[PDB]
């Protein structure tokens, strides 16, 4: 706790702090847990104008060398008064983030920064991997319905789902195309991508080092349960390195690529905050290592 | 139009 | 339509429309982006290539600079975790359209990539490390930090994080445990009570428009006016305010800054969609129009 | 909350 050198981001609850605390304890590193969880009231956090001033329950955090940035963060109060939760949360997060983006502009190598949360917009993810030679989904996001009923009547079986996450993925059928429902774009606009029939395959990248590239195809175990089958893969070096590409043109550090199989892959979504246990348990494969890894690194 | 939302 | 010069806000803003007719006055008719009408009277069409972007089957590729004055009750009362969820897929749709348009060349006079620099508690500290005078400032939800800023700093203020409400003094009351205790709440800004006159600085691509000293008067019973009067600063002060503006990252920016109990001053914000309307008319100065010659230089 | 006026 007085060696505040690499930062751990979000709840000891948390698995994956615990697997990125634990695997970095084995190496002889005891990294510091910032619980911001817990903030406003039963933690104290105070920024001065300088840029250094910052403190957490009094101890003061300039510059760490690097940080794994997990998550930052009873809301019946919303259900009382809308308006002065929202403001209140926005005081807080205000202030987390601030902490946040001084320790990258002082230095810091933050493992995925608040920043890219700008080049992670989905409709703009896209088109920067797609304009940059990438292969990515026919993709529509639209509020017309006229523009998809054209979006269907070229690309055919096609799925939709939300713009910015928040639902699972539904099949567009014909009876969503009826002027019920399909005039209900009216209230909100909806990502429409062609019906991509492949593989899924989940490639980490952790500083232009892709780690592994696995496969996750499912098996039917039980009535309506089936379970996830992960398998390490190989890849040509050549996407081994388009990824590389999709990683630093997004600006990531630690990625989880997700890509979908024409018979060859195509980019729909990197992810800021890729988890990993499942596949590191389904597929005996290491990821927390080198995470672990390219923290300790900075401090060097 | 997207109902689980 | 002659989509090279974009106005993004509502027709009905003084701003734009100042904006809108000093682009006409020189020969561009700008589209006027009204974002408002975004979920109901507007189509917004995205395909996987950043080129598809339609308005109203219009596309809008690339334009070649934008102005971005705005991007935008009891459905709240009603459900409020899918009137978020709803506000924020509208709200991706069209910060898309704009960080497309910015990826291409667009030269968006202030861009979304702003609001991170924004927030006051960085950008002070952007300025601060940069060399340039701020405020001093504690941004907390720590009583006894609060405790000892007003005993180093002398008389205060404090304000939201954020901003959404009037500024307001520290008083010995606020001290006291009762409101104190309730920092635990959210964070409050404390900031030193600087004592000197308001003063704001126009600046628009690296050069120094004006800068207007801004008092008020008693009009009526209770009553003020503000009047906004030009002042001469040092080519050190103008040099130090278009470094402020780069490293925010802003081409159109108004400074606010202020003198202190020693006549020399602090920059207190940086605003990422200044107002100028009120601010042109006394004092003489002009800056619609090189806003308006800065916009048209980049076709 | 502490600023009354939120």
């Amino acid at each position: 706790n007085l060696d505040t050198s690499i930062v751990v981001v979000g709840s000891p609850d948390d698995l994956h702090v615990q697997s990125v605390t634990e695997g970095l304890r084995a190496r002889g590193h005891e990294p510091y847990v910032f619980d911001t969880q817990r903030f406003p009231e039963e933690m104290t956090v105070s920024l001065g104008e300088q840029g250094a001033s910052i403190f957490v329950d009094g101890q003061q955090i300039a510059r760490p060398a690097a940080v794994y940035l997990r998550s930052l963060y009873a809301d019946k109060a919303m259900q009382d008064n809308w308006r002065r939760t929202l403001l209140a949360f926005r005081e807080r997060s205000t202030l987390m983030s601030a902490v946040l983006l001084r320790w990258e502009e002082a230095g810091t190598a933050v493992y995925n920064s608040p920043r890219a949360s700008a080049n992670i917009t989905k409709p703009f993810q896209l088109a920067l991997l797609r304009d940059a030679g990438l292969p990515v989904p026919r993709s529509l996001w639209t509020n017309d319905p006229e523009a998809v009923r054209r979006f269907h009547a070229e690309v055919g079986d096609c799925i939709y789902k939300p713009v910015a996450g928040g639902a699972r993925t539904r099949k567009l059928e014909a009876k969503d195309l009826e002027a019920d429902r399909i005039e209900r774009l009216s209230a909100a606009p909806v990502c429409f991508q062609e019906l991509l029939t492949g593989d899924d395959v989940r490639v980490y990248v952790i500083d232009d080092q892709v780690i592994c590239a696995l496969r996750i195809v499912t098996d039917e175990i039980d009535f309506r349960q089936a379970e996830e089958r992960i398998e390490a893969i190989e890849i040509s070096d050549e996407v081994k390195d388009q990824c590389v590409r999709a990683a630093k043109l997004v600006g990531l550090r630690y990625t989880g690529m997700d890509i979908k199989a024409d018979g060859n892959y195509r980019v729909l979504e990197l992810n800021a905050s890729a988890m990993f246990r499942g596949f590191e348990g389904r597929a005996n494969v290491d990821i927390c290592g080198p995470l672990c890894d390219a923290l300790i690194a900075q401090t060097k | 139009f997207i109902e689980d939302l």
